[PDB]
């Protein structure tokens, strides 16, 4: 019940690279920001080669939403699957970390940040209506995104003090924060997209 | 006009009236019928030549075909071992004409294991573009069909719209059968009966010449 | 063996035995008929079509026909205004064949006026050579046709039992009438070739073509 | 009941002209003659321009006499009963030498001219065609075929007047009458009939 793309092309292509990428840098760009970060870059990003896993659990007629979605903005398909990724999606975010431990604006540092080993787990539901194609998800959203390692890199003057690792602590699961917000809000149902 | 009255000399002159004859057996036609199907299911060539006939009806179109599926071979071909049966055979006038031609109307049923085994595939895009289809075996089946027909005289026949057909539909995947794939089946079937074969829309084919002529005596 | 089994399997899957069923009807087939039957009448130049379809025949095979006649003009011909009858219709094994093959049997009935109007003469040798051949307006005609049919699909089988009724109705004219031995003659050559080409032991084979619906032959109106 | 050959198709044949002075002058040269007539002998012949008349008034397929000669040495066949009437133009001219005796024997040898002429014929016939044997017969009985003959007599100027010479000639004219009535009677009458090839 398995779907083995040799997804070959995604670990080459530049152009889905810079459109994740850049649709992670203008994520970057709108979202109301903490004071204690300054700037927040997409420094570095790749989808990896590791294929996620998905099966066809069932197969049904569309839902009363997808039709709602037309008419607003016969004889189609849906397919109810299940979704695993516990592959290797690596995102590398610049951040300039505002640190006011001894007093306010103290000092201005460069940050890196590595999200890592995500793993994501859910129910899917992809609808094709001869031929628009809509996605959406299922599991309660945000705790769906339950896998990620985000390891920070300061400078090395800077690695002793814990004071430091405090407002790195805080920007690491403020931007976990964001990111199960943005998976939630984007995907979760009743939540659906369009133009995969 | 008036050549309503062509159809009266025929009706007098024939032993029938239209409102009072009954219906007539029809078994003789159940009988040759049945030996000319025989004969065209013990030719073991046939299955190949259907084989690629339905390869070759689907070769030319793959754009009124749902697009999530992909290409399609037939794997599994059986055409039966019964026979169709007959009954209840009328005359009646043809309709909107005003009462311009005759037809006969002929009641059908028919029970057996009608089969046919697809394989196919299922893409997506435009991710990635193109999707790990997953494979489809679908062996279909239809196993009763009841229907009212109309023939007349080239040959004129059709079915009514209130006809019955029963469809009986497996499909495996990669290791349990769906409904929704036999009622799209279903879909693509009644699709082309209804298109080429029920009211209002009839078949004409070419009548041969019966008279006898020496290029048409053997024996044996 | 085995083909006899699949008569077998025939006949079962069919609602009827050979033995018991009785006799079917048939008058549907007699509607049907006369309506193409009525279709072929009413061509206007279907007429002028067969007078020159058995004028070509007869003169290229009239060395079989009697050698003291002339040239045999068709000056009047016509149809009838009445329809073929069937009924009594049954199937039985094909004789001779040790139950290989099935065929239905119909009785056939006709009554109308069918007739052909011919012109001839009577030549003579060898004085002088070539004689004052006498002229003959030789109109023929068909009453009764009663036979006993046999069908079959194997093509299409049929022919017609020895024991037939065929009813003349002659006449002859002469220079200046009800002359016997005319219509005796024709009737030997109007049966020659009916014997010949559709009469028991010999059928006649028509094609079959293919009932397969095909967008080809999809009309509508 | 119709038939009409002007039938002109005999006058072009010379062929047919000799074939009836060949058959015709050796049915003369073959004959026990009497002692007054020395020799007789076809000279000129001809068959005219009228043609007899003909009336068709029965038909049946057969006669079983003509199979009976068949089968010595079919539904198919034919056998027509007509009526003839000859009264055209048949004309005979037989040479003869007249061997005269009045006043005692072998008195004179005449050079002699006989003519037959305005031969009237009436009788029935029977035609059977057995694809295609043909065969034909007549049936008039008693040599009654012959109905109206004339048969004038050309001889010498010199002798045109002695009524002695004319008993002679007549003995000779109406012998040849009789021979011609036995002619036509054992040749064609019932029962007796011929093919023609």
């Amino acid at each position: 019940m398995s779907f083995d793309i040799n997804w070959s092309t995604l670990e080459s292509d530049n152009r889905l690279n810079d459109l994740i990428r850049k649709h992670l840098n203008s994520y970057l760009q709108n979202t109301q920001l903490p004071s204690y970060v300054s700037n927040l870059r997409v420094l570095d990003f790749d989808l990896g080669k590791v294929g996620p896993a998905i099966t066809l659990k069932e197969i049904t007629d569309p839902l009363d939403e997808f039709y709602d979605s037309i008419r607003e903005e016969p004889n189609d398909i849906q397919f109810l699957l299940e979704v695993e990724y516990k592959g290797d999606l690596l995102v590398t975010i610049g951040a300039d970390l505002v640190l006011n431990y001894p007093v306010e604006k103290f000092m201005t540092l460069p940050v890196k940040l590595s999200i890592s080993d995500i793993g994501l787990h859910s129910l899917c539901i992809v609808a094709c209506l001869s031929k628009q194609l809509f996605l959406s998800f299922l599991c309660d959203g945000g705790s769906i995104v339950r896998s990620m390692k985000i390891e920070t890199e300061i400078g090395e003057q800077y690695q002793g003090q814990g004071s430091v690792l405090r407002s790195v602590g805080e920007l690491e699961q403020f931007l976990f924060t964001i990111f199960k917000d943005f998976l939630r809000k984007e995907l979760a149902w009743p939540s659906w997209i369009n133009l995969d | 006009n008036e050549r309503s009255r062509q159809i009266d000399d025929i009706l007098e002159k024939t032993y029938y009236n239209v409102d009072t004859h009954p219906a007539e057996s029809l078994d003789w036609f159940n009988v040759l019928i049945g030996q000319t199907i025989q004969q065209l299911r013990e030719e073991a060539w046939k299955k190949d030549n259907i084989v690629y006939s339905l390869n070759a009806f689907i070769e030319r179109k793959a754009q009124e075909l749902p697009s999530y599926l992909d290409s399609i071979k037939i794997t599994e071909l059986d055409i039966g071992h019964d026979f169709p049966i007959f009954s209840n055979c009328r005359i009646q006038y043809s309709p909107n004409s005003n009462g311009r031609k005759l037809e006969a109307k002929i009641d059908i049923d028919l029970n057996d294991r009608l089969a046919v085994g697809i394989e196919t595939r299922l893409l997506l895009n435009y991710p990635k573009p193109l999707t790990a289809s997953l494979p489809i075996n679908v062996t279909v089946s239809i196993i009763r069909f009841q229907a009212c027909l109309t023939v007349s005289l080239f040959l004129m026949f059709s079915f009514a719209p209130e006809y019955r057909m029963e469809f009986e539909t497996q499909s495996l995947i990669g290791a349990e059968n769906i409904p929704k794939i036999g009622s799209l089946v279903e879909y693509q079937i009644k699709k082309w009966f209804v298109e080429r074969c029920v009211e209002p829309r009839f078949q004409f084919i070419k009548l041969p010449s019966v008279w006898p002529r020496s290029k048409n005596t053997r024996e044996g």
